[PDB]
């Protein structure tokens, strides 16, 4: 954990170490060749990160202790921890926070346009001339149609304006396309027909 | 030698720039040129950008190098670089059009060193000229009648450099960008002298 | 048949005074609530919980 | 309009590959999102990425990759971490069970039905290329999923392309420390097919870099973390003269024309230097006089072989920087006179030289120091012959009790198959010893 | 994707799960309701290697359940975790196999045994592929044994291109519990042999040795027994299921572990185990698992390790490591007993790496590493035999159910050979 | 002033015929009332009503009641003219017999009439688009018999057929064998070009370039939807090169019997992937002879090439056309039959494709479709006749069509057209 802190975004930019760097004038070191018990290396088996970098996290008491792990201290896998994009030389994607303000957009227009209350014209107020079908002879002949209640298509039109530059966070964050895990239900419930990709805003969003 | 201490610290930087050529001839009047400034080591570079069916070989128009201004006889620094000024390389002369989105947060980070950056010492700058009139509120109130003939609220670049230049006000372009570039609203280059002014005076 | 630990008090021993009816209790993830109690039953709260 | 593309395939295969795109990627601007930042919005200059790419229209880039194996484990989980956005969605092929270490697995049960999928994308990812140069594979022969597979893939590109020059990074199990109990078999059989159509194939052993780690970089619990990364670096000098201004420059199809003596003979070894803790690196100056001196140290040979043991060649070696071409002929010059390096009887003059002026970048949290100076070495010695007998033994033993064979039978191979294996070998040692013997 | 499914015959298979689903329900964070309360992504990626999932979203284990009596999964089911089990699948006996391997194989289960088989098949049949199948139970007992072969037999006719895994236990000298036990301990082996592809053998008496000399408890219950096994289950599929350097699946091991096709039995013992107070002051590190993996006291085998020569071995270390430790240390290992190790197999004590540590420790490592110690258990159970069947003393129980001494005599005549077969390698030289 | 009447016969037809009509509105720019929203060359399926809405170029004919009212009640009841869609009340059950021999003999008429008002609407009536699929007893037949009197009614009309024919092994019905050996008979000699859209084909594609693991008959439309859109695409809007219903018989028909023909479409792409890739003409081209692109489930390979024709939509400049072809030519695994020494038709639009609201398909600024007519066509000819062969052995299956008016010999009749088809094959295809 040494590097994510020290070359602190204070130490490159018209500062004194580089992004090597002598990194011994920030914090206390021992210069490889040494011999002792810096109370932090022969215990814990801390791998890679070269003598040198394992000092700094030695003294200066950031460690993780313990033979039990807090849960989430032994949850990770080291993949991650390495690979971990670039940090701190100099200082995610936006994707799919369009998808939704692209997803529900599409739901909320659609939903815009029911001609609620009796809005549609004289036609279509009876079947098609030709229909067939029951028609019963003792009900109301005419169409009843409900349609949205004013306040809910106002309700849609404020989470797609907060959606856009609000609170509001990315979903979840989802794999690329040939992950073999669970997902989440994709067949204890049926969701057929609901391209792939488009699965998993189905599936963790639950 | 060779800076030591220059290469390790400051490497990493990296300045990119969009301007035009000028010559004696039409003949390559039209084409852009994109300039990269590598700060470790002073070394200048020459790119070339071709547009499709533009029929010219696009590529490397000048590998990176390193030669000086013959008037002053001193190598280049990271003071001459600026937005408007001409740079005078070989046997061409290029201007700067347009800094890097990257540039500019790296323009405007160090000021005492692009002062024409520092966005404080910028409306000053215009602000110990208005020494000349008696009134201070006159210079406020011609200000609005000279820059916008018109009192539209709203005023372009190309007019501004020869509306401002028309009371005889000496500001080298590298101040200019930097006040409009503020005020820009929409970020399309659309001045609000109201915020100017607000800033100014109310 | 086997101790089993108690949620609702800080996961402590269980005791005789828990059993309450009308008021809901929990057993190693389970949602329990009683409705009555054997008569037998209540005499030995009538006997001896009364303080 | 030049390019080279990268082959994966078996367990080492994909995690080695790993390192190459951080390094390869970071030297770039190429940030794990694919667009380079959020901010520089200027970029179509400094036309070098096509090295390694290809433009999409607009927007990101894609490795010029296909990623093959044979187990859902480390191929899945590269779904969903810090890299999920820039490999081809659709270009990681999967299987669906694993070699199990069986060879015949690999090479004529599992890998028939899933080498066809790479093959298909083999034919456009040279498609839409349009000057390719070679092939790189980069294959763990010690994998049995790794091997049958690895040596299988080797074979169709001889017929289907051709004359393509192939070149493939193979680790075999080192000298003394093993992993797998079964090694030494999937070891020969891998070496088999491979003889007679990879055109180069260098010395990588896993044990050289443990000692690698601990001499310079002073690691005293080195993991698989930093293994891998060093050897990356030896893929980047190799192809750096490709995509930057150099002086002299060197084409992979040069590389594989001036380091085999004959059509047969195609081995050779490597190592790299400077490799030196960050927290002392700078005290010294891997000298730039001394640079080239650091190449031929025994103790820094990628491979657990003995150059001493045997005559030089011909030195394939590529520094990197701003060495002042004077420093080339003086420094390599010392070597001559050194007496305690000898070469072959008719080679006069073998090194090759290189001179490029890109230094090599910094990984973040990693061990190299960034350095000034620094220079690598390609080299094929007779002492490769040295790890072969060793290696050879090592099966004698296996077959005179016909120990696990069993399994293998159960494939379908046939028995005689590992007869020619032996056959193979006995030129491969005695080959050696006739190009040995000075005239 | 390379998933395994359960089946347990008598009493004996069905409590060893039992504290073993339990082990699989908390390694991936799984309440007694089967809710999902994880913290980190890792806990759910492979969550179908042993459990199967339904509308509703509550996820469970996918268990074949079935045994001759009643009186046993009476018992179980009410457990923690006993609602998890899929009631459907519950079928059983009910007269009781009576601890006679006679009648529990030819005339009960046959009638029956299809009632399995069709169990046993059709969850094998709705999965995407299937990987192995991992079989608990007792040689010691009647309807374990007895029944818990054949339906091995049949399976082996229909899936012969997978792996088959069954946990066996056989009586230690000391803690025998059935007189009858050489017969059902002696007709067993043979069936086990022909069709079985890897078994461990593990002893209960060397489980009561582990109690005291490592955890030195009072007094060792059932449970605790239970504990003990059931975490080195999680030694074998820990690789399986989540990330790794060199994942290790079971055909990993079997063709790393498995020399001659007549020789597919081990014995292995578990580490880390310390006793409770003692947790503190030992320091646990790589150079503290060499010392207790190939450490005698570490071995659940009722045969000293150190009475022969070691073939092979294979290492599934649990925790983050870097294998510099787990490499170096191993050659070490070997040659420190190179007297100790048979001198022909170069290179025999294979090693893995798995990120996700075991629940409680930082590190822990299980070891499995073909040896010819066991050789006592089959001479020392074979000797048995002939004393009791030479005086034919039980036979009316055999002969009382349609079998001959035919059946019994060939039964003891392959088990020399093996063993004299197993023996033969002990004193191979090159 | 170009214009083409759509003919829906079936259930098959109706719901993709219903899928059509989506693509095309979206792609023309009126709203599902179809009245013009204040906004010529879309007049290529409609006729002006002189003010207000617009009425589509097509009649809906069947014998279920349940599958057309369908359309009669949802989002486009305001879209076809009222009563142009016709409908009877008793369904033949896939009994080929009762589509054509019974019941269909009254019905027809209407249908006839119908077409011979819509026709008087246009003025240089091009030709007919038939939709049907092959599994079908009513969908077999119906077809048939307005294709009889059609050939008979408008003259030397040029026509097309979308036929779907039924797959391999996958199969929904029972006694699909007999009414696709009587309707390739029927179908036989009365069409100019019909094109193999047998299911099984389609499904292949989902999986592989889509990554669906589970769509419906759904899905198959807007994917066979593009089909359409694509042949007709060069009629309705500009172009540097037309290609028109006229000059498709002419072009891949080279004689009167072998008339067979299987098309391909791309690229297709979701949008959750493609944004990856340039989406080049270079490596767009080649995915249309693929074999695992074609979508009639038959080998492109195991025949001969004797001539196709490519149409391409989208901004695509000519000379990527140019450069790829000569490309194809040169490979040693894709082969022309001797007969035909150049066989490429090439076809270039402007527009691009209309993106399907809503849909699946991704955006991209290119689309192919290609019409492959190879001599491995017979593998879904003969291996229907085997399955025609050993059934019709058992007298299976018979009793119930002659009691509706057919003669025992009838069925005789055409197994001796598909090899006298399938004789054909072999001749075409042996070089000289
Ligand atoms: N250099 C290097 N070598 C490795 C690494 N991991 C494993 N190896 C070597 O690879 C050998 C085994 O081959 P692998 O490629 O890992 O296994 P595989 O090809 O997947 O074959 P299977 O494991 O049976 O599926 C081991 O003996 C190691 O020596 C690594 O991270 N770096
Ligand atoms: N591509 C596609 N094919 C379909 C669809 N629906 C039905 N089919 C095909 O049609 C066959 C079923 O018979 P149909 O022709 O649809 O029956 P019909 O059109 O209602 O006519 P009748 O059978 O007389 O009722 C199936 O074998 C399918 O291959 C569809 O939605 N898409
Ligand atoms: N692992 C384990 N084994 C047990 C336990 N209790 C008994 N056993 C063993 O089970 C054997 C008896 O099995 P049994 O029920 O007769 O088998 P069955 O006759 O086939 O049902 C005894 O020899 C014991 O060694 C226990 O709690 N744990
Ligand atoms: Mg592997
Ligand atoms: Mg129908």
């Amino acid at each position: 954990n040494t590097t994510q802190m020290i070359p602190t975004y204070q130490d490159v930019k018209t500062g004194t170490t580089w992004l090597g760097g002598p990194t011994h004038v920030l914090q206390e070191q021992h210069i490889p060749g040494y011999k002792g018990h810096v109370k932090g290396v022969q215990a814990e088996s801390l791998h890679g990160k070269t003598f040198a970098r394992i000092t700094a996290e030695c003294l200066n008491n950031r460690y993780k202790s313990g033979f039990i792990v807090d849960d989430e201290e032994r949850f990770k896998t080291n993949y991650q921890l390495e690979y971990i994009r670039p940090n701190l030389r100099n200082n995610n994607n936006r994707q799919r926070d369009d998808e939704v303000e692209r997803l529900e957009l599409i739901k909320a227009q659609l939903n815009s346009q029911p001609k609620t209350i009796e809005d549609v014209p004289p036609i279509d107020r009876v079947p098609v001339i030709g229909y067939q079908g029951f028609r019963p002879v003792y009900r109301h002949p005419l169409k009843q149609v409900k349609g949205p209640t004013e306040d809910e298509i106002d309700f849609q039109a404020r989470t797609i304006l907060e959606l856009t530059k609000g609170q509001k966070e990315a979903p979840k964050e989802i794999p690329i396309v040939g992950y073999t895990g669970f997902q989440k239900g994709i067949k204890a419930e049926n969701m057929f027909g609901k391209t792939f990709k488009d699965l998993s805003n189905a599936s963790n969003r639950i | 030698r060779k800076d030591i201490n220059k290469m390790y610290t400051q490497d990493q930087y990296i300045l990119r720039f969009e301007g035009k050529l000028i010559s004696q001839n039409k003949e390559d009047n039209h084409r852009k040129f994109i300039i990269s400034f590598f700060c470790g080591d002073d070394t200048i570079m020459v790119y070339e950008t071709a547009d499709k069916n533009s029929g010219i070989w696009g590529g490397k128009f000048l590998e990176r190098m390193n030669h000086n201004n013959p008037i002053n006889n001193k190598p280049y620094t990271e003071l001459d670089f600026q937005i408007g000024e001409i740079i005078q390389l070989g046997v061409y002369r290029f201007q700067l059009l347009r800094a890097d989105e990257y540039t500019h947060k790296y323009m405007k980070s160090k000021p005492e060193v692009f002062k024409e950056a520092d966005i404080e010492y910028t409306l000053n700058h215009l602000r110990k000229f208005a020494t000349k009139y008696k009134s201070y509120d006159e210079f406020m109130v011609l200000l609005i009648k000279n820059i916008d003939p018109n009192r539209r609220g709203v005023i372009d670049f190309n007019d501004f450099v020869v509306g401002l230049r028309r009371l005889g006000y000496n500001l080298t372009y590298q101040e200019i960008y930097t006040l409009m570039r503020y005020f820009d609203l929409d970020e399309n280059w659309k001045l609000d002298v109201k915020s100017l002014f607000v800033a100014l005076g109310g | 048949k086997n101790r089993y630990k108690n949620v609702q008090t800080n996961n402590e021993y269980f005791q005789p005074t828990d059993l309450v009816v009308g008021k809901d209790v929990i057993i190693n993830g389970y949602s329990f609530r009683i409705l009555e109690c054997d008569e037998y039953t209540l005499k030995w709260f009538a006997n001896n919980i009364v303080q | 309009m030049r390019e080279v593309i990268s082959i994966h395939v078996g367990q080492g295969g994909i995690q080695v590959g790993n390192a190459c795109w951080e390094l390869f990627c970071l030297e770039h601007g190429i940030q794990p999102d694919g667009q380079m930042p959020s901010d520089k919005t200027i970029g179509g200059g400094d036309d070098a990425f096509n090295t390694f790419f290809s433009e999409t229209g607009a927007g990101k880039h894609v490795p010029r990759a296909v990623f093959l194996d044979l187990e859902p484990t480390v191929i899945d989980e590269v779904r969903t971490g810090t890299y999920r956005q820039l490999f081809h969605p659709e270009q990681l092929i999967s299987g669906k069970e694993d070699a199990a270490n069986n060879f015949a697995r690999g090479h004529y049960t599992i890998g028939k039905e899933i080498v066809d999928l790479c093959l298909d994308r083999i034919r456009k990812l040279a498609d839409n290329c349009t000057g390719l140069q070679g092939f790189l594979v980069f294959n763990s022969v010690g994998g049995g999923t790794g091997s049958g597979l690895g040596s299988l893939l080797l074979e169709r590109l001889s017929v289907d392309y051709g004359k393509k020059s192939k070149l493939g990074f193979t680790i075999y199990p080192s000298p003394q420390v093993s992993t797998a109990v079964v090694e030494p078999y999937n070891s020969i059989l891998s070496t088999h097919s491979l003889l007679e159509h990879t055109d180069v194939a260098v010395m990588l052993d896993n044990e050289a870099i443990y000692d690698i780690c601990r001499r310079n970089l002073d690691i005293e619990r080195p993991t698989y973390t930093n293994l891998n990364r060093l050897i990356a670096q030896v893929i980047s000098s190799l192809t750096a003269s490709l995509r930057f201004d150099g002086a002299l420059n060197v084409d992979i199809t040069e590389f594989q024309t001036n380091l085999v003596p004959y059509p047969r003979i195609h081995f050779m070894l490597s190592s790299y230097a400077p490799i030196i803790s960050a927290e002392k690196a700078y005290h010294e100056q891997l000298s730039v006089a001394e640079i080239t001196n650091s190449a031929f140290e025994p103790a820094n040979m990628m491979a657990k072989c003995d150059p001493r043991h045997g005559k030089y060649m011909a030195c394939s070696m590529m520094y990197r920087g701003d060495v002042v071409p004077k420093d080339v002929n003086a420094s390599i010059a010392t070597i001559k006179t050194k007496r305690t390096i000898q070469f072959v009887d008719w080679c006069p003059t073998g090194f090759k030289v290189g001179i490029n002026y890109q230094p090599p970048t910094v990984v973040p949290g990693g061990d190299l120091a960034k350095v000034m100076r620094a220079v690598c070495m390609i080299s094929n010695s007779t002492a490769i012959a040295e790890v072969f007998s060793r290696l050879d033994h090592k099966f004698d033993l296996m077959y005179a009790k016909r120990a696990f064979v069993h399994w293998y039978v159960g494939e379908g191979m046939e028995e005689g198959e590992f007869s020619e294996a032996r056959e193979d070998l006995a030129a491969l040692e005695k080959d050696y010893e006739e190009v040995g013997i000075e005239t | 994707m390379r998933e395994i499914v359960h089946i347990q015959g008598g009493q004996c298979g069905n409590q060893i799960g039992a504290k073993f689903w339990e082990v699989i329900s908390d390694e991936h964070g799984i309440d007694p309701t089967g809710t999902y309360h994880g913290d980190s992504d890792l806990q759910l990626e492979r969550i179908n290697v042993y459990y199967n999932e339904a509308t509703g979203g509550r996820y469970v284990p996918r268990a074949i359940l079935m045994d001759l009596e009643p009186g046993t999964m009476d018992s179980v089911r009410a457990g923690p975790f006993g609602q998890l089990f899929r009631p459907d699948n519950f079928v059983f006996g009910q007269t009781g196999a009576g601890n006679n391997w006679a009648k529990g194989h030819y005339t009960e289960g046959a009638e029956l045994i299809d009632s399995v088989l069709d169990v046993v098949r059709k969850e094998a049949e709705g999965c995407d592929c299937l990987q192995g199948f991992q079989i608990t139970h007792s040689l010691g007992g009647g309807t374990g044994s007895g029944m818990g072969t054949l339906l091995i037999s049949k399976v082996r006719e229909e899936y012969p291109d997978r792996i088959m895994e069954t946990f066996s236990v056989v009586p230690s000298p000391k803690v025998s519990d059935t007189v009858v036990e050489p017969y059902n301990a002696t007709l067993s082996v043979h069936q086990l042999v022909e069709n079985a592809d890897e078994c461990m053998v593990i002893d209960n008496e060397a489980l009561y040795d582990i109690c005291f000399r490592t955890l030195k408890l009072t007094t060792p219950t059932y449970g605790d027994l239970n504990h003990l096994v059931s975490a080195a289950m999680s030694g074998v599929t820990c690789c399986l299921r989540f990330p790794g350097q060199l994942n290790s699946d079971l055909r990993k091991l079997a063709v790393n572990l498995i020399p001659f096709p007549r020789l597919h039995f081990f014995m292995i013992g578990f580490a880390p185990l310390t006793s409770r107070g003692s947790q503190q002051y030992r320091a646990l590190t790589v150079p503290e698992l060499t010392q207790q993996m190939f450490d005698a006291k570490n071995m659940m085998c009722a045969a000293d390790p150190r009475h022969g020569r070691y073939l092979t071995a294979s290492a599934l270390f649990r925790g983050r490591m870097s294998t510099k430790e787990v490499d170096e240390q191993m050659l070490n290992v070997q040659n420190k007993n190179s007297s100790y190790f048979v001198e022909w197999i170069p290179n025999n004590i294979k090693s893995s790496i798995c990120d996700i540590p075991p629940k409680g420790l930082k590190m822990a490592v299980t070891f499995v590493g073909n040896s010819t110690a066991i050789q006592e258990m089959f001479k020392r159970v074979a000797e048995q035999f002939t004393a009791m069947f030479r005086r034919k003393a039980f036979l009316h129980w055999y002969t009382g159910e349609g079998m001959d001494e035919m059946e019994f005599t060939e039964a003891e005549s392959n088990m020399n050979d093996l063993v004299s077969e197993y023996q033969q390698y002990q004193d191979a030289t090159a």
